[PDB]
């Protein structure tokens, strides 16, 4: 029969650490170390909660680490062993027809540009983004990118580019363990207001200690904007990979389950009809499966 | 005054358009309080008065040298991913003329109140018996919320839309591309 199984938990693939921020001078940045974080301040409007940069710096230093894990059509609870047996066997199949060589490339392209720099990006000038490889507490590689070169939109190459898209694809297929110390650097400029993730004085942002934060997940969903596969109308870029390709910001939901080019419809093709979708669609099949999941019937 | 860009916001699975249009908003406001001048027109073309909407475009309607230096002007950098425009051309010659305004508000009591203070230095309750708390105003036009580096409150752009005339009006223009007395065409 082979049907799906009851329970298909994915753990999260490319594990984020919470991001914080801090403030800073460009062209100080190479002594970015004991940088002042920005902290979240209650004033009267009503009081509402504002974080932003105080008089001497422009710069924002949003630093969080990310691993990379492997074992990415490994479930970590599967209800049915044969289902997860036809599963293993067929994300091996997609290993062996390519090494996580496009999702890796487009996954250090959102590591590249800073769209983990949400709303801390539009208003910039000059947004630069370092990752460290660090390996038994030392920088074994590091990188400099720019996310103005480095479009959000286009999905193009470049050589240190290439080397982290080895990197995370080493990490992902399981050769080796990543985790990359990333640090944002966006002239966003002086004093101006920044955009913290925002916890539920009426409205509060959110924060770790005496030091204002960026979620996590934002950070998750923020890299996972690799989607360029769905039917694109009216000009639309990237979107998250997420199951039935919504997006907030439009109301809408992208990849229809009228249509059959959805997730899970795109996976009860691949791995239980035995129907391959096209390389795209089981490119974001495995990328909503490197993101994890709470998949399966009930 | 004889050309005109349209930049469109190329639409973001991140953000509505609102803070887009905000965000080129300051931006340009920016650019021309960098570059100097007043013969910088700004019109909205898809501009609904259904529901007060902006719209999805903004035009910009000025000289050839100006809008030459506009563009070099490195203040578009940052913008090309949520924006796209074409070239500087020209605007067609059968087009109405109408003006474009800052429609501000007294929506703040204590604010003015605050300004009696330093005026006739008048009591508090002399404050709210002369003036009232139903003196706010509420305005249903289109507007564009921003911040400023001089002053660091959050300030609401009101922008207004004049009747279409038929000929354009020797005025300058502000630097938020508003006019002081200047005229845009419409088409």
């Amino acid at each position: 029969i082979l049907s799906t199984a009851s329970v298909l938990a994915f753990e999260r693939k490319l594990d984020p650490s919470d991001a914080l921020m801090s403030a800073g001078a460009w062209a100080q940045r190479d002594a970015s170390q004991e940088w002042p974080a920005v902290t979240v301040r209650e004033k009267s409007v009503q009081t509402v909660d504002v974080a932003n940069l105080p008089s001497d710096a422009d710069t924002l230093k949003v630093r969080f680490t990310l691993r990379v894990l492997g074992g990415a059509g490994t479930p970590s609870a599967c209800n049915d062993a044969a289902y997860r047996d036809k599963l293993l066997q067929t994300v091996a199949t997609y290993v062996n027809d390519q090494g996580f060589a496009e999702l890796a490339r487009r996954y250090a392209h959102n590591l590249a540009n800073a769209r983990f720099l949400w709303r801390n990006r539009v208003g910039a000038e000059a947004v630069e983004v370092r990752i460290n490889h660090i390996r038994q507490g030392e920088v074994a590689r590091a990188w400099r990118f720019d996310a103005l070169a480095i479009g959000l939109r286009d999905f193009k190459a470049d050589a240190e580019l290439d080397a982290l898209a080895e990197l995370i694809a080493s990490g992902l297929s399981g050769s080796g363990h990543v985790l990359l110390e990333v640090v944002a650097f966006a002239r966003i400029g002086d004093g101006q207001e920044v955009f913290p993730s925002q916890e539920l004085k009426s409205k509060t942002l959110y924060s770790v200690r005496d030091a204002a934060a960026i979620h996590s997940q934002k950070i998750g969903n923020a890299l996972r904007t690799i989607d360029t596969w769905y039917p694109d109308e009216d000009g639309l870029g990237p979107i998250a990979v997420e199951p039935y390709g919504s997006v907030t910001s439009q109301g809408k939901a992208y990849r229809q389950p009228k249509q059959k080019l959805d997730f899970y419809t795109l996976l009860d093709n691949w791995v239980l009809r035995d129907e391959a979708p096209a390389v795209e669609q089981q490119h974001y099949v495995i990328a909503n499966l490197i993101r994890g999941g709470v998949f399966g019937e009930a | 005054m004889d050309h005109y860009l349209d930049i469109r916001l190329r639409p973001d699975p991140e953000f509505p358009p609102a803070q887009l249009m905000s965000v080129l908003f300051g931006k340009l406001h920016q650019a021309l309080v960098a570059q100097g001048g007043d013969r910088i027109g700004v019109s909205f073309p898809d501009l609904d008065e259904s529901r007060s909407r902006l719209g999805e475009r903004l035009r910009i309607h000025a000289s050839a040298d100006d809008l030459r230096a506009l563009l070099a002007r490195p203040w578009l950098e940052g913008l090309r991913d949520h924006l796209q425009f074409g070239e500087p051309a020209v605007v067609p010659h059968p087009t109405p003329y109408r003006q474009v305004s800052r429609v501000q508000a007294k929506s703040n009591p204590e604010r003015l109140r605050r300004r009696l203070m330093r005026r006739h230095d008048l009591s508090e309750e002399e404050a709210r018996k002369r003036i009232p708390d139903t003196v706010a105003r509420a305005l249903d036009l289109p507007f564009v919320t921003l911040r400023s580096q001089s002053t660091g409150q959050h300030f609401r752009l009101f922008i207004r839309h004049g009747p279409l005339q038929v000929t354009a009006e020797e005025g300058g223009f502000t630097c938020y591309g508003l006019s002081k007395g200047g005229f845009v065409p419409w088409f």
